[PDB]
RNA sequence: GAGAGGA
DNA sequence: CGCTCTGCTCCTTCTCCTTTCCTCT
DNA sequence: CAGGAGAAGGAGCAGAGCG
């Protein structure tokens, strides 16, 4: 039920394609709602491209709650996840 | 006549070997030389003067081994008896269950010959402490566990089941159940709620373990 | 393995006669006798009356 | 004559296995959290890669 | 480590007892296959070496001559021939192992995959292309099959 | 009377001996008597 | 509503 | 020792399904 | 308009016990 502490977390340290797509979608939804960005914009306007560029530099400020079937859940930061 | 009697003798010998190995791999004490009994020995020690299958002598009692009684504290001796009358009815089954009760046996295996009256089946599952099981002689000719398509089953104790449930964080109602009266389940005689671990072999994946429970 | 079947009456009774030809039994090396055929008929008379 | 039968078979086959997911404990499970496989295919390897 | 069903550790004498198999068996088999493949390559190199004078050093040499070159007495001409025929480098072996391990850790069913839908489609869609072809039971024309 | 199954299994249409490769042979049966086929002598029950 | 392409 | 329930097992006669839709007319 | 597969009642016997 409680969050599994960071010291031991069985869930894979990798970033699944579903998690990557969901992170990009959430970050693009936030940016489309006039949210600050943490990358050099370079003139891009479509929020999805800005989200992709942020994920390229690991600048997306989100974490993943991987819900195990029992009920517990490991919180994995996007920065720590590998691609 | 001669051919029918000899065929029945050979079939009974194969059935007796199957029964011996079934009571062996459950954890009881038999010797490999006892199960590996040549047909000549079966004729010599389990037949009358004129050579007919008499079942009153081949019935036996088996007791657990030290390791199996350590793994399973609650496992008493069992009494394997055959029958003389083909159409087993209420009377013979009642005599057998009375004998089981008076002999202080935890379980008994009744290998009926040809047919079981449904009244006997009704009387079968009425014993609180002990239990009895029915095996057709035709159903025991080649043991199921030695077929090519039957993977290795293992009976898991309470401690092993608890370890498995804690490891996978599951419950007793989520594992892939195996029905009671399943031919590889009643072979091991799994009681309701006992986990069996299956060493399943596939050509693309080697061996791996899959777990089931008896329901 | 019947090789013929006949129905024969008598003065006050009737019956069915079938003579199993042992030649075909030997040539087919089947492991059965007259008693085996008779007991098979009696046991499979479930379909019959 | 085969198209309709194949379509129906595919429909019902999908209706059976509609909700099976590889959970984060590496066990294929159904919607009701009833574990059908303890590891996908015995190795947990996706055939796509 | 292959913990037993009771939670204890196998005593190194019954690891392959066929009653203690569990998950991570596929990974051990894959590692054994990798080791077997590298052993086959090294054995091929050693068998080439022993065919041209140089002793095949598949088994590790003793420490009584570990610090010295084990083939200095051999003429340098055959050394070049063996090198140009079969040469296995440290970088090549490390790169092969890294690539194999990366492609293995990549080739795992990622959690959350809708594996049920994938399986149902993979079993149903080929049915849409299974045109009825008449077959028999492996050379027996009479024994018709479906 | 001339249709009662005298010998065999009354659930089998036919049985044909087939010759496998490398000289082996086995019997292919059209019917539903698997348990009886495994039980009857002359065959190996572990592979049927 | 039901007649027929169509892929 | 036939007689009389139960119970089982056939046997017959019943019910619910048959891609995708994509148009026009 | 065909094909497939179950659920529900008659119906004909074994089986058990009996006064």
């Amino acid at each position: 039920e409680k969050a599994i502490p960071k010291d031991q977390r069985a869930t894979t340290p990798y970033m699944t394609k579903y998690e990557r797509a969901r992170i990009l979608g959430t970050r693009a939804l936030q940016i489309s709602m006039n949210a600050p960005v943490f990358v050099d914009l370079e003139g891009e306007t479509d929020p999805l491209r800005i989200a992709m560029k942020e994920l390229a530099e690991k600048k997306i400020p989100l974490v993943i709650r991987r819900y195990l079937p029992d009920g517990s859940f490991e919180d994995w930061s996007v920065e720590e996840l590998i691609v | 006549m001669d051919q029918e009697n000899e065929r029945n003798i050979s079939r009974l010998w194969r059935a007796f070997r199957t029964v011996k190995e079934m009571v062996k791999d459950r954890g009881y004490f038999i010797t490999q030389e006892e199960v590996e009994l040549p047909l000549e020995d079966f004729k010599a020690k389990y037949c009358d003067s004129m050579g007919r299958p008499q079942r009153k002598m081949m019935s036996f009692q088996a007791n657990p081994t030290e390791e199996s009684i350590s793994k399973f504290p609650d496992m008493g001796s069992l009494w394997v008896e055959f029958c003389d009358e083909p159409s087993v009815g209420v009377k013979t089954m009642k005599t057998f269950v009375i004998h089981i009760q008076e002999k202080n046996f935890q379980t008994g295996i009744f290998v009926y010959q040809n047919n079981i009256t449904p009244s006997a089946m009704k009387l079968v599952p009425s014993i609180p402490p002990a239990t009895i099981e029915t095996f057709n002689e035709a159903a025991l000719v080649v043991n199921i566990t030695h077929h090519e398509l039957v993977p290795k089953h293992i009976r898991l104790s309470s401690d092993e089941k608890r370890e498995l449930l804690k490891r996978y964080r599951l419950k007793e109602s989520q594992l892939p159940r195996i029905q009671r009266a399943d031919p590889v389940a009643l072979y091991l005689g799994l009681k309701r709620g006992e986990v069996v671990k299956i060493i399943r072999k596939s050509e693309t994946s080697g061996r791996y373990a899959s777990y089931r429970i008896c329901m | 393995v019947a090789f013929y079947v006949q129905d024969v009456y008598k003065d006050n009774l009737s019956f069915i006669q079938v003579r199993i030809d042992l030649g075909t039994i030997d040539k087919l090396q089947l492991e059965l006798t007259i008693e085996d055929i008779a007991v098979a008929i009696t046991r499979a008379s479930k379909l019959k009356i | 004559v085969k198209t309709a039968e194949t379509g129906y078979m595919s429909r019902r086959l999908m209706k059976s296995l509609e909700d099976l997911s590889c959970q984060y404990d590496n066990t294929v499970r159904t919607s009701a959290n009833g574990i059908v496989q303890f590891t996908y295919g015995g190795d947990g390897l996706d055939p796509l890669e | 480590v292959r913990y037993d069903n009771s939670g204890c550790l196998v005593k190194r004498e019954d690891l392959n007892k066929a009653e203690y198999v569990d998950q991570y068996d596929a990974e051990r088999d894959f590692y054994h296959s990798l080791r077997e493949y590298i052993n086959g390559k090294a054995t091929a190199l050693a068998n080439l070496r022993k065919s041209r004078g140089m002793l095949g050093l598949l088994e590790p040499p003793a420490k009584e001559l570990q610090g010295i070159d084990p083939d200095e007495t051999v003429p340098d001409n055959v050394k070049t021939s063996v090198s140009q025929l079969y040469r296995i480098s440290e970088k090549s072996v490390r790169k092969f192992l890294e690539i194999a391990l990366f492609k293995y850790r990549k080739a795992r069913l990622e959690p959350g995959t809708a594996i049920g839908a994938i399986g149902a489609q993979s079993i149903g869609e080929p049915g849409t292309q299974m045109t009825l072809k008449t077959f028999h039971f492996a050379g027996v024309a009479s024994m018709n099959v479906t | 009377l001339p249709d009662v199954v005298v010998k065999g299994l009354p659930d089998i249409s036919r049985a044909v001996i087939n010759i496998r490769d490398d000289g082996k042979r086995e019997l292919l049966v059209e019917g539903y008597g698997l348990r009886d086929v495994m039980c009857t002598d002359g065959v190996i029950g572990s592979r049927t």
